RNA sequence: GGCCUGGGAGGGGUGGUCGCCCCUCCCGGGGACCUGCGGCGGGUCGCCUGCCCAGGGCGAGGUUCAGGCGGCCGCAGGAAGAGGAACGGAGCGAGUCCCCGCGGGCGCGAUUCCCUGAGCUGUGGGACGUGCACCCAGGACUCGCUCACACAUG
RNA sequence: CGCCUGCCCAGCCCCCGAACCCCGCGCGGGUCUCUCGGGGGCGAGGGCGAGGU
């Protein structure tokens, strides 16, 4: 089922997660949307960065066109947050309690799913970079 | 390596240029103009056009105005209005290429919308017949503005096309052809009266403005400020060079008139283009028909109304070939040549002596 | 009030959306004006003349009801008349000589 | 026979296997026409149904309830309505207002299920405009239709483009937001309409000049209903708890506050007798409440009609019955069946 | 909003309504990105549009 | 490579550079009376061109129609005249004219003339016919061999007599046998004759001569003059619909493949190109004098019908050449050809004869009283202007 | 009754109620329309109805009188007119 | 109606009696269809002549 | 023969009915022969469609030349009609029991055949476009 | 339609080059610039003139439609030798028309500013602060300013 | 015959049979213009002792 998301992917959405790293993506994103920590437009995202709130930065790799959200990644460098890739915008929006999908995600830590963020986090850092 | 190039690969109206008529290949060339392509940024600009895909919320005398900040000019045109809410190809003249907005405005659009019927009818067949009803010369009322009741009037829809129909929320893509000044928001309740369920336009895009479409050369806002900034950042032309084009790509359907140099800076006076002059002609000259003047290095010189056909150009040996409509040229980009050919010295010497 | 005269301005087609679409048919091919007021040849006022659309030579017109009438008391094929001097001719339409 | 709820609703037949048809289908309410006749509900498939009163009621195991009508709308339908003076007898009276995503107010013969009429409001630009609500005045001359900041007045008897149109809001001041619901009062001249801004607002009917403008509710207001009194009416809004009792003397502030689970966007309809004791709401868990209004309301019964969301509730004008529509938005996972049900509240 | 488009094999628009093309590939919606004039991230969309070789510079240059 | 193409488009200098080698035209591919321009005799090169008329094949699209004709294919319900009456009618037009009158029941190629290219008519009616009937025989023969011997001994000079007057005679040209068919008597034959050549006379000739008897069975004219059955052919229905989506779609495009200019059918003659400012003396009955001749063809005889044009390539009118190519090369002065018939109308070019520099010296000797006030000489008259200026009048 | 007689043409293969004859006139002049065609004994065979073929040599059909018949004539048998329903080619050919 | 025709390779017609040609097909009638000036059927004739692309004007241009 | 028939086929002349719906809907105008339902030609078909008739209207696709009949499938399109082209003109007069070809023909309904008539009208409506 | 007219020579008849009639042979003449349009080339009861006994009839003539298929007559335009290697342009500005569906568009701030509404909507919708930039550019006509008044150098 | 209904003649379209033509040994088979006979659809060019206002 993963390999014909892959189809959709854009020119820029690299560093992809791996199948098991998405799992792991989403499961801390419903806890995360359960603790009323997380952010979800471009809009918000952006404006949340830019005040220089910490978190994992999700995107969906299927955005088109890519000028919505082309922006973030180096958004992120600057300020090195750690970001990272996923399949699908549908499943994004889906791991947030939503029908509507979304192109981006910035998950907050918080004490309840401290330990599944750190793993989340260790490896996205650890990503090969293009 | 030019050389090996065939005259089919020169680029905009020096394209097959061996195949219009030859009426004297002799000429003294002069290091004034460059090919349209190879002007200097900021001629280049002053020059050009934007194939602009606009985006969806502001007006287009919104977008225009963007576009002039950005570039920081003076002077853009548009290439007809497109509604706030619609989207697609509008042709941006920068300054001296504001010369042409009437031919652009004028010209040839097609448009992808999508009608939305207020109850169920039998399926797209339908849809497709009201839509080959809607063909030819139409009656249309334009919209009330300012209180000021403008008479009914009549556009042509060259071609229409029923592209996809969805039964469910019984929306209708259709693909009209169609003169400019034609309202598709107006032909959308007329496609929902003629069917008896009711209708209007949910959504609109212009997909071609004449001779520019959404197919090529196209860009949006982004890359038109994206070029900008890295010109002024970095100062790399690169970007820009491909986001603007030069107004000769607006011309290149015109049927051409190629000058000798000498007669390039005379023209750009208001002198009418006289046949001494004329290297080449193309096929197809008819009288009072709007032809390009070009310098051999490719440039539009004017619009000109031909005075004379092919045919005559061919017999004659001196007089007028075409006045001026519109001088695209500025004066002294080459030097002023006039006065030294044989007659014309001969007038001068005999009035003299 | 009622006019001296009406001239045949079209038949009824379908309706739609509680107006009434009709075919034009007039004499010469000529044009209503907008507002128009449409009698039936008892000259009796049924609307006006909302929208006019179609092709030049065959083109039809919508008629806003008037405030007693109702779309679905008119047959197939019935014939609406017109004031002839809330007529136009065709060639102020077509482009000049 | 007369209302009763010292004992728990009695079940009768509903319906089921046609709401199954598309995935992920709920009902959006359920309306009892004014007779009595038959009973309206509208789905997310789009599709508006007339189910008739059980013939095995006059006449034990009941059937599945079949619909005599299906009529179809091509969008979203954000709020629908039987004809105010409506009679079975008269089929010039029996017809049901429809307002959809984009396009007219249909007026829907509920006989034969034709496409009767359409209303068509256009904004300033001659673009059309969906009704987000509809409500036909007590006489049955003029249709009341809420939009964002206004109330627009189509006469019945002339339906098209032709209104009479009423803005709530003028130079940021008056009741903003969607008009989501419309309701006269039985005995005085005036209408109140509930907006997704939160507020509530009293209007005159033959001006259409504001008498007041009440707050209370934390969320968008999704109904209204008054009591035959004439004075006493309530109010309920989405996302949020209480039920707000209100009153035309003592006015500004909500009289009381009735609890209700409501975690939801939805339109959690409520009902009151005929007769006006007993008011029925439903709820977002599913567990159907009833208090009887004669002080505060009493809490008289709470049951539960299934394992879901009850959405509406409808009680019948002439004989005790309470029918209830079902379902709720699923909401998806990366990589029960909803219902009509009728139940006897009669006494023993 | 509605309109959604796919390529066909020689790079023409084809529209439609669906979200999936008959290859099963997602459409892309017709309508270009929302702008604004006082957009200030001019030079990220050029930094990462070089990094994955799609700057318009990069690509192909046209035939005129 | 196309990338390639498009890196030395941006990087390398484009020119028409300059040449000394000999600018060549060709004129092989240009329209009508235009066609190998480039081949025609040139006296001279100078003169003052005038922007008043067009092209044949781009004028507008009343100016077009008023002086163009249609290859029609004629139906077979009603008479040649009826046929030309209706096209009157459909193209909204004053009047037409047709290429010979065809019978109710024969179809084929009717050269329709409209307006102004009804003064080609004569000329279209007198131009050589070619026919392909059906005779059906009355009585059975041995073979085809016999009805080919037939049209064998038919062709040539022949007498003949109308159907239901006076004995006439009509040359056939060229006779063929299509096929026979014994069954049904019936044979097909072609003719190539000159105009007004009873076919229906033919039949019964051929029917005598065989000894069996015969009648015409049906007709088709697949050639009249210069247009033929191949070429450009069109149907009532086409010249119907042209006009109708001309009508409601504003569409020329039909019509200009329907109708043609009146210049098609004067294509096979030899052409004299005329000085703008002589076009107008010529439409108003001069003679085409010698001053204006920019151009002529090669092979031009004396008592050759030549038609006379403009530079635009519009045919002025159809003429009686005097001179020879051979003459017009080497002569001072002269009449160089005679009206026949005036194509163009009156005031399409301008009115401008009497400007010039002779014409004006026998204006001023006029108002001087040194010539008579009707141009004649006196005894006044100097010695030069008396021998030197050949009038023409005689 | 003619007065006197000249030579019309030979008999030809006989058609449907006629008979065919190739003409052999002196100077190839040509009969008359309706013009009574003639035996050598100046008997009436006929009147000339059609006249065809080339202007050099050219044939003649006779409408035959009600008592003759179309078999009956040989082969090559000569037939006569009156010189006065007789015209020269020079009124034609030119 | 007798005469009949079939299309030779030069590109003229060849008549003939007979309803098959040499090579199997068969042969269209020589005369045009009958016409009549009441005829109110241009809108019907062009609307599908467009659809086959067989309309006079979407031919190739003849050569003059 | 059926595929012979393609190579004297015409240019406007689709939708062709295949092999099997050819042989049904010669057999449902035998049967509307014999009832004398049928209406057949040109001059007759023109007639009674405009008149108000309603049924299936059977068109040759030997026909030509075009002019001849091209005109009545918009005039089926303008009622809503259904039309179909078969193979032949002679095969259509041979069923039409004319001794004759004929280029159209249009079958009425009638209670005698409705069952027949039923399995080509559905078949016909439901022909795909060109 | 058996065309019209003049001169010379020979023969016959008649009267006072001399007059008239008939026949044969030879020769001359019947003219009047160019182009365009219309009429005549039997049978149209549609109009007018004339004749007879708002009326009726007619073997004659004419105009405008309809029909049939080269020469003469009428009317109209010309009475024509064929010119002109800067004519008479451009670019701006203004006034007036044409064009002309344009309070909406953009950004930031704080209670994550609210909101996955069943209400469009997170690739965005709204509230309150606030600021910001849009509402032309063309063409035509008319009256100014500037630059030229250019036949293009073998 | 002012109008309407009905009838007859002329004209147009479709089907069948006979004669004629072609092929074979009165007999059998296969086509097509004209002519003759029968059936179906349609009056405003002409006529009518019928019916209605």
């Amino acid at each position: 089922t993963y390999q014909e998301l892959l189809v959709n992917q854009n020119p820029i959405a690299q560093p992809l997660a791996s199948r098991r790293l998405t799992r792991k993506l989403y499961k801390c994103i419903k806890k995360a949307v359960k603790q009323k920590q997380i952010r979800r437009g471009v809009k918000e995202v952006q404006k949340f960065v830019n005040k220089g709130e910490k978190g994992i930065m999700v995107l969906a790799g299927d955005t088109l066109p890519i000028e919505v959200y082309c922006h973030l990644p180096v958004m992120c460098e600057d300020r090195n947050l750690p970001y990272v890739y996923i399949p699908s915008k549908t499943d994004l929006g889906a791991a947030a309690g939503s029908k509507r999908p979304t192109c981006v995600i910035m998950v907050k830590p918080h004490e309840e799913y401290q330990e599944a963020y750190d793993e989340c986090l260790e490896e996205v850092q650890s990503l090969p970079l293009p | 390596k030019v050389a090996k190039l065939d005259t089919s690969q020169w680029p905009l109206l020096l394209k097959n240029f061996d195949k219009l008529n030859v009426r004297t290949t002799h000429y003294t060339p002069l290091a004034c103009g460059s090919n349209p392509l190879k002007r200097e940024i900021g001629d280049y600009i002053r020059t050009g056009f934007i194939n602009l895909d606009k985006p969806s919320n502001p007006s287009s005398h919104e977008v225009v105005a963007w576009i002039r900040r950005i570039l920081r000019v003076e002077k853009t045109g548009h290439s007809g209005t497109l509604d706030p809410k619609v989207t697609g190809c509008l042709i941006v003249c920068i300054e001296r290429a504001t010369r042409l907005v009437k031919s652009q405005q004028s010209a040839g659009k097609e448009y992808v919308g999508i009608v939305r019927l207020h109850n169920a009818i039998e399926g797209g067949t339908q849809l497709s017949r009201a839509l080959e009803t809607l063909t030819g010369a139409l009656f249309q009322r334009p919209p009330l503005i300012a209180a000021v009741k403008r008479q009914l009037r009549v556009r042509t829809i060259y071609e229409s096309k029923m592209i996809e129909y969805d039964p469910e929320r019984r929306l209708g893509i259709f693909w009209v052809s169609c003169e400019a000044g034609t309202y598709i928001r107006t032909l959308c309740v007329h496609l929902g009266l003629l069917l008896g369920v009711g209708g209007q336009m949910q959504e609109l895009r212009r997909v071609r403005s004449g001779v520019m479409s959404e197919k090529d050369h196209m860009v949006t806002m982004h890359d038109v400020l994206d070029a900008q900034w890295l010109y002024d950042n970095h100062k790399d032309e690169s970007y820009l060079r491909r986001v603007v084009y030069p107004l000769e790509k607006l011309l290149t359907s015109h049927k051409r008139l190629v000058m000798k140099d000498s007669a390039v800076n005379a023209i750009c006076y208001g002198a009418k283009i006289m046949l001494p002059g004329v290297l080449r002609y193309e096929d197809g000259i008819e009288v009072n028909q709007e032809i390009v003047v070009i310098t051999t290095k490719g440039e539009a010189i004017c619009m000109a109304i031909a005075l004379m056909t092919t045919a005559v150009i061919s017999t004659c040996d001196h007089g007028i070939v075409a006045k001026i409509k519109r001088v695209i040229m500025e004066r002294d980009t080459y030097p002023r040549k006039w006065g030294l050919g044989p007659k014309a010295s001969q007038k001068k010497l005999m009035i003299k002596q | 009030g009622p006019p001296e005269r009406v001239v045949l301005l079209g038949e009824f087609l379908h309706p739609c959306e509680d107006d009434i679409v009709c075919k034009c048919t007039t004499d010469e091919n000529k044009v209503p004006y907008f507002n128009a007021p449409v009698y039936l040849e008892n000259k009796e006022q049924i609307g006006k003349v909302d929208e006019i659309f179609g092709q030049l030579r065959d083109f039809y017109f919508s008629v806003k009801l008037s405030e007693n009438m109702k779309a679905s008391s008119f047959k197939k094929l019935q014939k609406f008349y017109i004031d002839p001097y809330k007529l136009l001719p065709l060639q102020r339409f077509l482009p000049r000589p | 026979w007369n209302y009763s709820f010292s004992q728990l609703p009695r079940f009768l037949s509903g319906s089921w296997s046609e709401f199954s048809t598309q995935p992920e289908n709920f009902l959006k309410g359920c309306k009892w026409a004014p007779d009595g006749s038959c009973i309206l509900t509208n789905s997310a498939d789009n599709i508006l149904r007339i189910y008739n009163l059980p013939p095995e009621l006059y006449h034990v195991e009941y059937a599945e309830m079949v619909p005599v009508l299906r009529m179809v709308e091509g969008d979203t339908i954000y709020d629908y309505c039987w004809y105010s003076l409506m009679s079975s007898a008269q089929p010039d009276t029996s017809y049901v207002a429809s307002s959809s995503r984009e396009n007219p107010i249909h007026i829907w013969d509920a006989f034969t299920g034709e496409l009767r009429a359409s209303f068509r409001a256009y904004n300033h630009l001659d673009e059309l405009t969906a009704a987000h609500s509809l409500c036909f005045s007590p006489d049955g001359s003029q249709l009341f239709c809420g939009f964002n900041r206004t109330v627009r007045v189509f006469s019945t008897a002339r339906p098209g483009r032709d209104c009479e149109v009423r803005a709530t809001f003028a130079k940021k001041q008056g009741q903003s937001g969607i008009i989501s619901c419309i309701a006269f009062s039985p005995a005085q001249p005036l209408y109140a309409c509930g907006s997704y801004g939160r507020s509530l607002g009293l209007y005159a009917w033959d001006d259409g000049s504001p008498l007041a403008l009440l707050g209370g509710h934390q969320g968008g207001i999704t109904h209204l209903c008054f009591h035959p009194d004439g004075n006493r009416f309530f109010s309920g809004a989405r996302k949020d708890a209480e039920l707000l009792c209100w009153d035309l003397r003592q006015s500004g502030y909500p009289l009381w506050s009735l609890g209700r689970e409501v975690t939801t966007n939805q339109r959690i309809y409520f009902d009151l007798d005929p007769t006006g004791q007993f008011l029925v709401s439903g709820s977002t868990s599913g567990a159907v409440s009833v208090w009887d209004t004669d002080g505060k309301p009493e809490p008289v019964l709470s049951f539960l009609p299934q394992k879901d969301c009850t959405n509406g509730v409808s009680l019948h004008p002439s004989l005790p019955l309470l029918a209830t529509a079902s379902g709720q938005r699923v909401f998806p996972e990366p990589t029960l069946e909803c219902r009509l049900q009728l139940w006897w509240c009669g006494g023993a | 909003m509605f309109l959604q488009y796919y390529l066909n094999e020689q790079g023409d628009r084809v529209y439609t309504l669906k979200k999936f093309d008959p290859m099963g590939q997602q459409t892309c919606s017709a309508h270009p990105a929302r702008f604004s004039p006082d957009d200030k991230y001019s030079r990220h969309r050029i930094t990462i549009k070089k990094r994955f070789k799609v700057l318009m510079t990069q690509q192909p240059r046209p035939v005129l």
